[PDB]
Formats: structure tokens, sequence, C-alpha cells
């Protein structure tokens, strides 16, 4: 399962 | 042998045409197994490999919600980068991400990764140590500083060493009949005349899996990797791959050239001639 | 970064008239991602086309596969037509079963 991405 | 879990993520803005298109495509080794496309009639995370039917409805609901969350968050990223790069609000831009982990035959972590690109160029990437980042420009340096202060590296590392590895092991277990199989290449050589008494010999390798394979042309036990033309290995529409490599030889001397095929499915490499 | 898509057209099995097969149009090495891909039978658009295997290479260029089931005959011709910002006019590549 995919990870929750953080903001750039 | 080793196996991998990879997610290819893409967010593309389109000023004047609505919200950015957001897509997620997941692969276990060379096999597409899940997908999310915000442009679909009703965007949902969907299985792309038969063995994913083994996951209950909770999985699909959770992955779908996670994807929608990532989508909205990437909408923010696209706007943020316009500020970092001082770009117009009317142009189309692209954010790409490759995220995943790789394990050995024993199921232990071999390596993890997470790399971003903006408009086709390196932006930021997690280093092999899974502790620090490498920024390609000053814009990415801003992100790097933000992530360092947020402890993002630690969070990502917990995901790569835990969650990522654990699900990959589970996917390999559930789809073992598909993922651990080996389809042996079937090869043949084609002949094409060329002006100046020259001939094009093309060696084809079909129906194999996994995708890794070696195709070479030989002359007197010598590899002609130099004057050899070929295509990147490619999917054939049914979960298998194909490839071809050609060489230009003098007419009448075709029987001196041999094609060699090496693959996990060939206990003995193949050797063909026209 | 703008890259012209490479267009490759091929079948899963060596073509045999009357025998079910799969026709593929692999569009690769392009950027930006916006692109239009259509498969054609005798100049007419094929309706049952599946898009799959989307990914990017080390240099971030996009890759994607369009494929469909088909039964080749001696007279039927197939092609793949692609429209991309890197090209002024749509590009059509014809299937060469003798390659
Ligand atoms: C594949 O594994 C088979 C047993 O594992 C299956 O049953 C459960 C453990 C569940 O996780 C399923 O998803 C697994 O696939 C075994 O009988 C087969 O011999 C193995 N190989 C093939 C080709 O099926
Ligand atoms: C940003 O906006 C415009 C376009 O380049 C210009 O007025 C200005 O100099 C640019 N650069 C910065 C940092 O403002």
């Amino acid at each position: 399962s995919e990870i929750e991405f953080a903001r750039l | 042998g080793p196996h991998s879990l990879r997610y290819f993520v893409t967010a593309v803005s389109r000023p004047g045409l609505g919200e950015p298109r957001y897509m997620e495509v997941g692969y276990v080794d060379d096999t597409e197994f899940v997908r999310f496309d915000s442009d679909a009639e009703n965007p949902r995370y969907e299985p792309r490999a038969r063995w994913m039917e083994q996951e209950g409805p909770e999985y699909w609901e959770r992955e779908t919600q996670k994807a929608k969350g990532n989508e909205q968050s990437f909408r923010v990223d696209l706007r943020t980068l316009l500020g970092y790069y001082n770009q117009s609000k009317g142009g189309s831009h692209t954010i790409q991400v490759i995220s995943g982990c790789e394990v050995g035959s024993d199921g232990r972590l071999l390596r993890g990764y997470q790399q971003y690109a903006y408009d086709g160029c390196d932006y930021i990437a997690l280093n092999e140590d899974l502790k620090t980042w490498t920024a390609a420009d000053m814009a990415a340096l801003i992100t790097k500083h933000k992530w360092e202060q947020a402890g993002e590296a630690e969070r990502l590392r917990a995901y790569l060493e835990g969650t990522c590895v654990e699900w990959l092991r589970r996917y390999l277990k559930n789809g073992n009949a598909t993922l651990l199989r080996t389809d042996s290449p079937k090869a043949h050589v084609t002949h094409h005349s060329r002006p100046e008494d020259k001939v094009t010999l093309r060696c084809w390798a079909l129906g194999f899996y996994p995708a890794d394979i070696t195709l070479t042309w030989q002359l007197n036990g010598e590899e002609l990797i130099q004057d050899m033309e070929l295509v990147e290995t490619r999917p054939a529409g049914d979960g298998t791959f194909q490839k071809w490599a050609s060489v230009v030889v003098p007419l009448g001397k075709e029987q001196y050239y041999t094609c060699h095929v090496y693959h996990q499915g060939l206990p003995e490499p193949l050797t063909l001639r026209w | 970064i703008q890259k012209t898509p490479q267009i490759q057209v091929y079948s899963r099995h060596p073509p045999e008239n009357g025998k079910p097969n799969i026709l593929n149009c692999y569009v690769t090495q392009f950027h930006p991602p916006h692109i239009e891909i259509q498969m054609l039978k005798n100049g007419k658009k094929i309706p049952k086309v599946e898009m799959s295997d989307m990914s990017f290479s080390k240099d971030w260029s996009f890759y994607i596969l369009a494929h469909t089931e088909f039964t080749p005959t001696e007279t039927d011709t197939y092609a793949c037509r692609v429209k991309h910002d890197s090209m002024a006019e749509p590009k059509t590549v014809y299937w060469d079963r003798d390659m």
C-alpha cells in the first residue's frame, strides 16, 4: 500500500 | 530472487480545465497490480492483477481514501511550486513521484526509495541511507529544510522498513502463482534485404516473464554489442514481455551469426541462427 | 523538458491469420504526460482498447501501453495514431507483421 505523502 | 514494490505517482495541472489530473500506478516487480485515476467517472483504487481479489473491501476503501487525500494534497504542491519557481498560474506543470521498497529472497529489506521530479527534472530524493535528502535546486532545498524540521525522513523510513516491506511480502504470498512464475522466452530470427548486398538479421524473444533478459548477437564467439540495434524490453498486453535485437551482416554470410538468449526461464541459454 | 514519443506497434504472438492474438501500441519516452493514443483497424478507430503499464524511466519520461484483442486476416491493416505537444501533426504508425 501507498504511503501518505508530505507537502513540498 | 529479489522483489520490489513501486508506486508511480503523477499530478498534472491544467489551468482553465478544472482540477489537476492525479494518477497512481502500483507494481510488484514488473506486474501492474493497482491503479487510481482521478479522471475516471468515479475515481476508486482498483485491482489490476487477478490475485488482488484476495484483499477485502476495507483495503479498497482505505486505499481509495488515501489516494483522494494524496490527490488534494498534490493540488497544494503544484501551487506551492509555482511560488518557489515564480511561474505563471496559466501553464501546465507536472509532479512525479516514484516510491517503494525492494526485498531479497528471504523477505528482508534490500533498499527503499522516494524520488520527486517537477516538469521532468529531478527535484528531491531520499538518499540510500534513508536518513537524508538530496535536493536538485534551491526550490527543492526549501522542501528539504521543511522535511528535516518535520522529521519526515523518520516517518518515511518507518514506512519503507515496515509497512512497505510487510505489504510486499503479503502481495508476493497472495499472488505467488503469478509473481513467482517464470515464462520461458520463445525466439526466432527474421531476415530483411538491404541495398549494397547487406542483410538485416533480427532476433526476437517472445512470451517471457520476468522482464529481465539478455539478447546478444555473436560472430566467431565475439559479441557484437556495438553494431547491434534493439528496443527496450516491452509488455505484450498479457503480463508477459518481448524484445528484439538486430545486426546488419554481409549477404551470403548469415550462417556465421548467432543470436543468444539468456533468461531465468532458460536453464540453458538459447542459440539461434537464420 | 519536452520529448517526442517513440511509437512501437506489435502483436503478442507471431501473426497467424484466423488465430486470436493481441495487438500492442507502446508509446514511450515522452514528456509532458498529456497525450492521445488511438488504435485503428482499416482506418477505423478500435473501440475495445485497454490502457496499461504506465510508468516513467530514470529520466522521468513517460511510458504507456495500449492493447486490444484481435484476429489478423490477410487483408486487415492496423495502426496506432498519437497526438502529442511535441508534434505538429498526429503521428500514425502502421503494424508491420513481417518485422
Ligand atoms: C502458490 O501458493 C499456494 C499456497 O498459497 C496460497 O494459499 C494461501 C497461502 C493464500 O495466501 C494464497 O494467496 C496463496 O496463493 C501453493 O499451493 C502453490 O503451489 C503455490 N504456487 C502456485 C503456482 O500456485
Ligand atoms: C517573478 O515575477 C516576474 C516574472 O519573472 C518578475 O517581475 C520578477 O522579477 C520574477 N522574479 C522574482 C523573484 O520576483
